[PDB]
């Protein structure tokens, strides 16, 4: 998203909690949801561009 | 057949019970035709 | 096994403690026919309304007594948005059609734990006026007798009689004759009921009918030792199966 | 046996399910809906018209309205009041005629009902020659009179509806069809009959009609003593739908 | 057949005595199925 | 002959001076396919939106000059309700879907008499911005050149140039290249145009697109001797043919 148009920004993912997490006594409060981000089986990429060399600075 | 629920048995004849004409020898049609 | 997901349109609801869907009175209550009392072409199901609608219901506490119930009308909770139950394009289709004919399909979610006890009686109750004039309605002697059901006032001409009974009573011991499942705190976190269309006519008015009322009644009160999760929240999911809308007109104004 | 009641379905077991036993041989079938409701019972005791009536005006009725009360029997097992359908049933200004089918609702464990109605009208007066009119569900009573030879004869001597004339000391009995515009009768009802300013739980046309008894003499032959008559109804070919509750038997 | 001991003879027709529906053109089942 | 009735849903519109439907660019412009740029299941046509929508348009007087036009965007007149054109369940479906893909079918009714003269050019014009900033828009030199079409201001950094042209001009002499029919005062009281979906993408956004604009232009001014009916009213009827709604979300808020 250079110019933040609909051709580059495709909306939002959001995680709500529907029902609250029920714990018994003697269990840790605030558990953690570990996120991942993979590609789908129909994911495709096109037009290789020049890199961002900012990792090496 | 009118308001008649009898399907079984007529005791009197059709000339006694009813009154039939003498001789001279569902699909509801329109009452007017455009010709 | 007990892990079932029920897809309907763009909506899929999950449970991992499924007791099986309680189909009411027939094998497939989704099988329905167009009404014989309307000559226009009806509006059948389409993919924007062939879905589940999830609303909240009031929390269940220790203070809630036995037989204290809580009623959800269908489609009356879509009109008034009871429990945040916005009906989307189903209510938008319902306000524009004079008659409507559908069976329902409900799921009431309530997750307890293995340290909680108590039971809820989630039932689909035909033809009650339990939404008419707390968080929970108490089972008094007026509800058990039908003594408080709505009535036409006789006027000043008549001596006002001692009202003692009405046919829209609740016998709280016979609510398991209805299409019901019990939401025990030690068997399941949700229950499934599938009901067909019933009514005095082949199709009924959209704004007035209460052919089915979702009824959540406390059979055993909630109990837990302190430290456990207090006041678990009851929620419900409603899916209309085979609607036949009839009589298209403008959006409903009183 | 090991079961789960939260299923919502519990199979009716026998002695041989857990114990050593057998099945009892099925003796009777008296719980048959078409059989169990096919018997007469006292519905209502109405009074006999000696002149033309004024049918009771709709609710709420104000004072001073000259109408005629206790004369019309609204043929329904549901609670009625003042010859009109009610929702609450009451008992004890003008004392309103209330009726309820006591035998029906103690066995109306269902939501919908439909039958043909067999009405029997028995006189509660010594040697009465009365006459029973009837007008269907959603119809209305014709309330005026015509003068035949200086005698006011009411318009409920004639009509296209049944008028059954009894003998002196005789009875009246005839079967009525399901004439209502509804497919079934709501034993319990949750809707409203109008879009605006309606009562919940009150069906509009859940009845087999309305009967009334009258004396087959003109209005000038009106007596002074009020004559009463009893209304018995039988449900012919009764069908029931959608299982429901039975009323709360109290413990006091 | 109801509370009817008549096995012999119906005098009136089935449309006069009873009231039949119009058309739009032992084994006691359960009232609820677990699916 | 010239008497045709066009039924669409619960709507039938009549004309007894029909010139024949001007189908645009193809034999049947109603034949359309789902978009290839959306993987969700689209919302195709249904009987509550498969109908004609009749709006008014401003009256045509003697004071209205030659080439003075009046533009109706599609579906832009359904959003803003231009000319009392409430779109019913079509606009209610359009505010809830992100993309929409349909061809149109228009009929502009204007009944003159045999004592009136003048001509209107009713045309379906692709991709114009004639609704953007009287009863009738006058053909000035700005409209003929595209000089007044909307533009991004360059800011104070740049010297503001003399704007002299834009590609959304109106050459008023070449408006008969479009799908058009002329509403002559001596041939017909209404004209019919059927257009298919066109666009830069296989489906376009519901809130922004102007792929078709109904354009009613005065070619010959209205004239009549006095005593005749002054200022006859122009009305139009719009029918969406084969809509493919995509991207269901909540109702559109700015």
């Amino acid at each position: 998203a250079i110019t933040n148009s609909v051709y580059s920004a495709d909306g939002w993912f959001s995680l709500h909690k529907l029902t609250k997490i029920t714990l018994p006594p003697d269990c840790p409060q605030s558990p953690c949801i570990l996120f991942f981000a993979s590609a789908g089986e129909d994911y495709t990429l096109r037009l290789p561009v020049d890199c961002n060399p900012s990792y090496v600075f | 057949r009118g308001n008649n629920g009898n399907m079984t048995f007529n005791y009197y004849a059709n000339t006694y019970q009813n009154s039939v004409d003498f001789s001279t020898s569902g699909i509801l049609n329109p009452l007017g035709y455009l010709k | 096994d007990r892990v079932t997901t029920q897809t309907a349109g763009n909506t899929a609801i999950n449970t991992q403690s499924s007791l099986g869907v309680l189909c009411a009175y027939v094998e497939d209550p989704t099988k329905s026919d167009p009404p014989s009392s309307s000559t226009d072409q009806p509006t059948t199901t389409f993919t924007a309304i062939d879905r589940w609608y999830t609303g909240r219901l009031n929390s269940w506490t220790k203070a809630v007594k036995t037989f204290s119930f809580q009623a959800v009308p269908l489609p009356g909770a879509f009109l008034s948005r009871q429990g945040g139950l916005n009906g989307g394009a189903f209510t938008a289709t319902l306000h524009r059609h004079f008659l409507m004919k559908c069976g329902w399909q409900v799921q009431v979610q309530c997750n307890l734990t293995q340290f909680h006890q108590g039971a809820l009686l989630v039932a689909m109750v035909p033809e009650t006026t339990l939404d008419v004039k707390e968080q929970w309605v108490e089972m008094s002697d007026d509800y058990r007798t039908g003594k408080n059901m709505p009535f036409q006032s006789l006027g000043t001409y008549y001596r006002p009689p001692n009202w003692t009974w009405g046919p829209n009573f609740i016998n709280p011991y016979q609510v398991t004759v209805f299409p019901h499942q019990i939401l025990n705190a030690r068997t399941s976190t949700s229950v499934d009921i599938n009901v067909p269309y019933i009514g005095e006519t082949p199709t009924q008015s959209s704004e007035t009918q209460n052919s089915w009322t979702l009824l959540v009644m406390v059979l055993v009160p909630l109990d837990y030792k302190e430290g456990a999760t207090t006041d678990p929240e009851i929620t419900f999911s409603v899916r209309p199966t085979s609607p036949y809308f009839n009589g298209l007109r403008n959006r409903y104004t009183t | 046996s090991t079961d789960n009641a939260e299923t919502g379905v519990i199979e009716a077991g026998n002695t041989d399910t857990d114990f050593s036993g057998e099945l009892a041989a099925p003796g009777s079938n008296h719980t048959n809906v078409k059989f169990l409701f096919d018997r007469s019972r006292l519905l209502n005791v109405i009074k006999v018209l000696e002149k033309d009536a004024v049918f009771p005006r709709p609710f709420p009725t104000a004072t001073g309205t000259q109408q005629d009360d206790g004369y019309f029997c609204l043929l329904t097992p549901r609670p009625t009041v003042a010859s009109r359908p009610a929702t609450r049933f009451g008992l004890y200004g003008v004392l309103a005629n209330t009726s309820l089918d006591f035998n029906f609702y103690s066995l109306a464990c269902f939501t919908y009902f439909r039958s043909d109605l067999e009405v029997t009208v028995v006189s509660l007066e010594p040697d009465l020659e009365f006459a029973v009119g009837w007008f269907p569900s959603g119809s209305e009573y014709q309330a005026s009179s015509f003068v035949y030879d200086q005698l006011h004869v009411p318009y409920h001597f004639t009509g296209r509806t049944p008028r059954a004339f009894a003998s002196k000391g005789g009875k009246v009995s005839f079967v009525l069809p399901w004439n209502s515009v509804s497919s079934v009768l709501p034993v319990r009802w949750g809707g409203a009959s109008k879009l605006s300013s309606a009562t919940r739980g009150l069906p509009a046309h859940a009845d087999w009609g309305t009967i009334y008894a009258f004396i087959p003499r003109p209005n000038e032959k009106k007596s002074t003593a009020v004559k009463h008559v009893a209304v018995y109804i039988r449900y012919k070919n009764a069908r029931a739908w959608c299982p429901s509750m039975l009323p709360f038997r109290s413990y006091k």
